[PDB]
């Protein structure tokens, strides 16, 4: 079958992050944080059609023995079923450790890279992730990193099969539980 | 953490102090010989400073609560590690019982 | 909700503060000694004694109300304070794990000693003509 992803996004200043972490520890499940660290690449294939194909590939620099991960995300749906979150079509694949060579030989070209570092939380079927984006220059090395801004980014995500109503409502309630600190909205990828 | 409790009880102290010093002032302003008028100003200043710092502290505390309140039950807890430790203690107790029994049978064999 | 309770606390605090201040100002309002006119001296003397008595009673009631507010604030902060709760949780866990580790070490050493002797006993017993 096909799956769908519902998304909500926001940001927080980094001089008040401890209070947000304490609140998320108090609200989420009784599980210790993970502190992930991932490298990310974006591949683009430009054919005859105007819109090029785009794929994302991730890798874990912290835990050895974790397979690579592909991801493809389609255009957001304009249908008026759920109107409080980004609803998109997602396909995710676990792949062996020669992904770049095969993707290059199909015809894809790399576009840009970044490194993300942050924390991860689970609540029911909801995924909270709070991370900071870095910048990679001199693309051969992965130690030439500088911070991009003065704020962390916060994501609320739920992945579920098609249909499956009364999910955005629970996401709205959980977002409103965090209103005095972070303000999460539906925002379009365009500007 | 505990500092919050300490400050709250110190504020209790200052509440009763303000009542005491006000009673003192109104002792002074009935007696015919209200000579210590510099010290009458002293007790008026005590009234003043006391009332302001009390109200100051409570208003600050309310603001702090207005930034830490969320209206949810906070469902963390510490039960598992406590079960594990209790298990370990009764395992040691089992050991102590069996050891005493062996001790007595050896004790009775050594003695004929 | 929670905004209503906190704004109620603010209302109670400001009401009691202005009440005690207003009461003291009115005590000093009646404190001016002047000349009488058509007021029947003993009557207003007695009823001003009465008024200052009831106003001192109001002052005591104000102090007691502040005490009640302090107790309520003390109850509120401890129950809903996420940061305070976490510290207790991280200390209880650590203490319990240390105790568990000590017990496990003691049992393992005891088992090794008993095994050694157990080995010696079998050998000594199993080689006799009975």
């Amino acid at each position: 079958i096909n799956m769908m992803e519902y998304l909500l996004q926001g940001s927080v200043l980094d001089h008040s992050l401890e209070s947000l972490i304490h609140r998320l520890r108090g609200l989420c499940d009784n599980m210790e944080p993970e502190t992930f660290l991932d490298h990310e690449m974006v591949f683009l294939l430009k054919g005859q059609q105007a819109s090029p194909f785009v794929l994302r590939a991730r890798r874990s620099m912290d835990r050895a023995g974790a397979p690579w991960h592909l991801r493809y995300l389609g255009q957001p749906e304009m249908g008026d079923k759920n109107r409080h979150a980004l609803v998109r079509n997602c396909v995710d694949i676990a792949t062996s450790e020669n992904l770049t060579d095969f993707l290059m030989e199909m015809g894809f070209r790399m576009d840009h890279e970044f490194v993300a570092k942050g924390h991860l939380f689970r609540k029911g079927i909801m995924k909270i992730m709070v991370y900071k984006i870095f910048r990679i220059l001199v693309p051969g090395n992965t130690d030439s990193t500088e911070a991009l801004s003065l704020s962390y980014l916060v994501e609320l995500s739920v992945v579920a099969p098609a249909g499956q109503d009364m999910v955005s409502d629970d996401m709205k309630n959980f977002a409103e539980q965090l209103k005095p600190l972070v303000h999460l909205e539906k925002i379009d990828p365009k500007r | 953490l505990a500092n919050e409790r300490l400050r709250a009880l110190e504020d209790i102290e200052r509440e009763i102090g303000a009542i005491l010093q006000n009673a003192g002032t109104v002792i002074l302003e009935l007696s015919k010989e209200k000579t210590n008028e510099r010290l009458l100003d002293r007790q008026a200043a005590a009234f003043t400073a006391s009332v302001q710092h009390v109200e100051a502290e409570l208003s600050a505390q309310i603001r702090y609560l207005t930034q830490v309140a969320t209206g949810q039950p906070h469902e963390g807890s510490s039960y598992s590690s406590r079960k594990d430790c209790q298990m370990a203690l009764k395992r040691v107790d089992y050991a102590r019982l069996k050891l005493s029994d062996v001790a007595r049978t050896c004790e009775q064999m050594l003695e004929n | 909700s929670k905004e209503t309770l906190l704004q109620s606390y603010n209302k109670r605090l400001k009401d009691d503060i202005k009440s005690i201040m207003d009461n003291f100002t009115e005590i000093i309002k009646t404190a001016k000694i002047e000349d009488e006119t058509q007021v029947s001296r003993a009557t207003q003397g007695e009823q001003d004694n009465y008024e200052m008595h009831v106003r001192a009673a109001n002052i005591v009631r104000a102090g007691e109300s502040l005490m009640k507010l302090v107790s309520d604030l003390k109850q509120f902060l401890i129950l809903n304070d996420f940061p305070s709760v976490n510290e207790a949780i991280d200390q209880r866990n650590q203490q319990l794990r240390t105790l568990q580790e000590e017990c496990d070490r003691k049992l393992i050493t005891l088992r090794d000693e008993i095994s050694i002797d157990l080995y010696e006993l079998e050998e000594e017993y199993y080689s006799s003509s009975s």
